[PDB]
């Protein structure tokens, strides 16, 4: 068919797979809004003695400091996961590279004006 | 109208005036504005910014192709959006990679034919024979058995 | 590799993370108020852990994209 | 700030700042002081001429290049050359401007050290850095591999790189180029008549060449052709007058690339250095190296060499291996705009000499790491 | 979850999943450093291409096998290999799977015990099982009984089972294999004028070897036909052209096989080293290791092998005895397939060495109960 016709159907079709990326992450949006609102969970600390409270917070410190190992687990895992992200990075632009070098650079600055002087 | 008038706004009101000015310039002139047909290789040889010959192309076959003698102003506005830079720049990389990853449901690393026809008709429009065999023929350029990762990358490339 | 470094900085971080607040210093309503506090500040680490998880998981999917394409280059 | 890629080059200094895509200020490098008496008072005559404006007044003058093959003869003309480069040329102070001069492969450790030391002491440059002449030239063809043949006017020469590393054994630098060609024309040219001895008259003699002379496809089918028709012979006209007819010479002159005997010398053309430094390689690379022969430099620019090449390579070669002859249109100044790509690169911003490192050891600083 | 075969070989390392039909990921198990300079500058040049990678830019580098012998040479280069078996052939992370790699008999015991430390310190596996690679290629055959020839690429090893009871006193192993195949022919292509003498074209000589060689059903017959008529000449096109024709080559270089005095070795060829691994066994079980003799390992993949081994070894055993050589078409992968059997089994799932006793016990666990 004609060129034009193909490519306003793939314009559409690439328009329709970002309104649907885009309503996909509002639903992992409020998803993750919502779990993480399960997993924390109420405070009722009315009616409460300083034993009583005192232990719940000291039990609500040793969870928060097991949160942060657990954090610097994933955290660690996730620096992890960076860093082979950049080394794929590296290996493709370096394989691209076979063919891709001088890609980088900046051409006809300022000595096209300068004509007529001489 | 929806693509067509999202070009006409693309040369605005402000670039329709400012070529109308143009055409005053390079048309006939002194006339009833019976518009002519070679007003459009007149601006070509005029404003310098010439249309490829894809966009005459275009033009032929849009226009004169049964002998108008004349180039309609919506056909003459369609002719002057096919030569001004109305880029869509090819998106961007990322863009790309996240709308293939979708379209890649099955994280294959690549796209699948199939695929190909589930993302289009999840646009509604008519995806049939013309189609995807057309696409084969077209769309992918490698026919290696699917559509590779760079095959897809570089098939949408400076494309809206 | 050398989890011994590995452990190191994780102590070091860890105490960086380490925070030991009075308990026994405070009213009814100063240790409700500081019970809120904490319990709004291990909400902030649920989120931005889930965060975490998610990214790891978009990261992850990436590599397994770039896995692929590298494959297919030969 | 900006890095000033300059390139000294033999016959053309061409410079400008990193980043272009041509260089700003390209001009002869040639320095005539004045030979005749002078009797007009107060005319403001100079006592040496550099650059372009030697080539308006040559009549009166007696240019002398100051590099003759690749290395420089003649330290205080260079030096004259390179303040004219960056302060008429330019119009910008070098002490506020990185410079990355260019360098043949083979050249005299001596002659790299006073570069640097001039650049570090009357310049007074921040940071400068001394790059190979062909390794430019393959980075502005984009590609990664390949072997450059950059036959420019002082000294030609044959480096094959692939997948980045360079093959220092393989390296072969042959000594006839453009200047050679143009003292050969100047020979062959009595045959008919015309004689020119001056050395202004060398310069009308080089403007021959460029304009007349082009490359056979096959020598001794053009040399029977030219016998016998008279369809070759081009007039051309002096600056005088007097138009002049070249016959077979115009494919004699640079002929003599291939087969260097023409001239006395003894080592094969340009068509057999090139497989010879392809045959030293290892096993391995031969096909990279036979299907991305690169050509660089200005003698290089002769109309229908890239065909000539391509056969004789392809008769020498075996026959499966496909020979393919990269020859950009911009082959001039392909050396300076691969200078440009390089030194816009953000990796290579920490390999510049800087001028703390120079004064804690000595001139010598260039044969060390920083290369 | 699922186990990890991995079998590290000797020229081929072979991995996958436990439960499939062939390998995942096979490719050479070589590390070269480049050799050159490098002239390029943000090439993204690594410092050691590993596996399959340096067999395409092995024209500027130093390829060198980790393992020399069976037994493991270099240790920091084994852990490369290993390191990127795991995590770029297979992209699964270790600290998830149970691994069992594969041994030849008759090793040095440091070899295995620091083979294990390894695959439980840095690796940090679940647990890790050390098999004989020999009672994987019998499990490959559905057999139970049998006398397995191995002959791989680093050591030729010939282990006799019966019943499921492996005789200890009777294994014969021999270290000529594929490689010495390599350099003996790599060696006497020297007399027609071909000379490769670099490590990246001993690669070349092992393609020639593994496409043109074949093993003679009878030498002094093929020698003289090879020496009168033409009809055995073949032809070899190198990776740049230059076809080579190799002669009686093709037929000599495998027959180093049954006849190692031609690389000097004192020893008795294949043929003899298996009847003298039947006779020492016992005198009832003489008649099945005869009938059941199989074959394994690469090189035994020779055009015409299992024909000259039968007569062979029908000449040496009693006239009444069934001779049979069983080749299955799958021999290269065998040891790998009757790896994955072995590890799919249930009976085996207790076998492992689990974690927790190489902490009570050290690396020499391995010599334990726990083989
Ligand atoms: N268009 C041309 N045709 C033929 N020869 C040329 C042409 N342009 C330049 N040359 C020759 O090349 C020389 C210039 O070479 P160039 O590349 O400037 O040398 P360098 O490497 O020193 O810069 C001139 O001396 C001239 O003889
Ligand atoms: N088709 C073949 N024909 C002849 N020889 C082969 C063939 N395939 C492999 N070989 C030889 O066998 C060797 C591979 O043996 P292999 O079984 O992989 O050893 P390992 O026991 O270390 O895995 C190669 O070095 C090669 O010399
Ligand atoms: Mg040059
Ligand atoms: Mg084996």
């Amino acid at each position: 068919i004609s060129a034009s016709r193909k490519l306003q159907l793939k314009t559409l079709m690439l328009q329709i797979a970002k309104q649907e990326m885009e309503r996909e992450a509002e639903e992992r949006r409020g998803e993750k809004g919502r779990v993480l609102r399960t997993r924390c969970q109420p405070l009722e600390l009315d009616g409460l003695g300083f034993e009583e409270l005192q232990d719940l917070c000291r039990q609500l410190h040793a969870r928060v400091d097991k949160v942060d190992e657990e954090r610097y687990d994933v955290e660690a895992k996730v620096t992890k996961n960076i860093t082979e992200i950049a080394d794929l990075t590296q290996k493709i632009y370096d394989l691209r590279g076979k063919f891709k070098r001088p890609t980088l650079r900046r051409v006809r600055i300022s000595a096209d004006a300068m004509m007529q002087a001489l | 109208d929806d693509i067509y008038k999202a070009a006409v706004e693309q040369l605005t009101e402000e670039q329709k005036n400012e070529f109308k000015a143009a055409f005053d310039i390079f048309v006939l002139g002194a006339e009833d504005g019976c518009i002519s047909t070679k007003e459009l290789g007149k601006v070509m040889r005029m404003l310098g910014q010439n249309p490829t010959p894809e966009e005459l192309q275009e033009m032929i076959d849009e226009v004169d192709e049964d002998g108008s003698g004349t180039v309609d102003f919506d056909e003459f506005l369609v002719m002057m959006v096919r030569c001004m830079k109305d880029d869509s720049k090819g998106k961007s990389e990322e863009e790309l990679s996240d709308l293939f990853r979708m379209f890649d449901k099955n994280a294959d690393g690549y796209i699948d034919l199939d695929e190909l026809k589930m993302m289009l008709q999840a646009t509604g429009e008519t995806i049939t024979e013309d189609d995807i065999e057309e696409l084969m023929k077209d769309g992918d350029k490698n026919n290696d058995g699917r559509i590779d990762y760079d095959e897809f990358l570089e098939f949408m490339k400076g494309v809206e | 590799g050398k989890r011994q470094t590995e452990r190191e900085k994780k102590k070091k971080i860890l105490a960086e993370r380490r925070k030991v607040l009075a308990i026994d210093h405070l009213n009814e309503d100063q240790l409700r108020e500081k019970a809120k506090e904490l319990w709004q500040s291990i909400y902030n680490l649920e989120a931005e852990k889930f965060d975490l998880q998610e990214k790891f998981k978009q990261q992850k999917y990436e590599i397994n994209v770039l896995r692929n394409r590298i494959n297919d280059n030969q | 700030t900006t890095a000033l890629v300059c390139d000294n080059g033999s016959g053309l200094v061409k410079a400008g700042f990193a980043g272009d895509d041509a260089p700003r200020a390209v001009f002869p490098s040639i320095v005539g002081r004045p030979r005749h008496q002078g009797v007009m008072v107060g005319m403001g005559q100079k006592d040496s001429y550099v650059g372009d404006e030697a080539q308006s007044k040559r009549g009166i003058l007696t240019l002398k290049y100051p590099i003759e093959h690749g290395i420089i003869t003649n330290w205080d003309d260079m030096e004259k050359i390179w303040h004219h480069t960056f302060y008429n040329e330019l119009r910008v102070a070098p002490e506020e401007h990185p410079t990355l001069l260019t360098e043949a492969p083979l050249n005299p450790k001596a002659n790299r050290e006073k570069m640097t030391q001039i650049m570090f002491e009357t310049f007074n440059v921040p940071a400068m850095y001394v790059a190979i002449q062909a390794v430019l030239s393959l980075y502005a063809s984009g590609r990664t591999t390949g072997i450059v043949l950059d036959s420019g006017d002082g000294v030609t020469h044959n480096v094959p790189i692939y997948e980045g590393y360079a093959l220092p054994h393989a390296i072969m630098r042959l000594d006839l180029a453009g200047r050679d060609l143009t003292d050969y024309l100047m020979k062959i040219l009595t045959e008919r008549g015309y004689s020119f001895v001056t050395t202004a008259e060398r310069e009308i003699v080089r403007d021959i060449k460029e304009k007349l002379c082009y490359v056979a496809l096959d020598f001794e089918n053009e040399m029977a052709t030219a016998a016998s028709s008279s369809s070759l012979e081009k007039s051309y006209e002096l600056p005088d007058g007097q138009v002049i007819t070249i016959g077979n010479e115009r494919f004699r002159c640079p002929e003599t690339l291939f087969q260097p005997s023409f001239i006395g010398m003894e080592s094969a053309g340009i068509h057999e250095t090139t497989y010879n430094s392809i045959m030293k390689c290892d096993i391995d690379i031969r096909k990279d190296l036979y299907a991305n022969n690169v050509l660089s430099g200005g003698t290089t620019m002769y109309p229908g060499i890239a065909d000539r090449m391509q056969k004789e390579i392809t008769a020498l070669a075996p026959s499966t291996m496909k020979i393919k002859i990269i020859a950009p249109p911009e082959r001039k100044y392909s050396v300076w705009i691969g200078g440009s790509i390089l030194a816009s690169l953000s990796t290579f911003q920490q390999m510049w000499i800087s001028k703390q490192e120079y004064d804690e050891a000595g001139p010598s600083i260039v044969h060390r790491k920083c290369f």
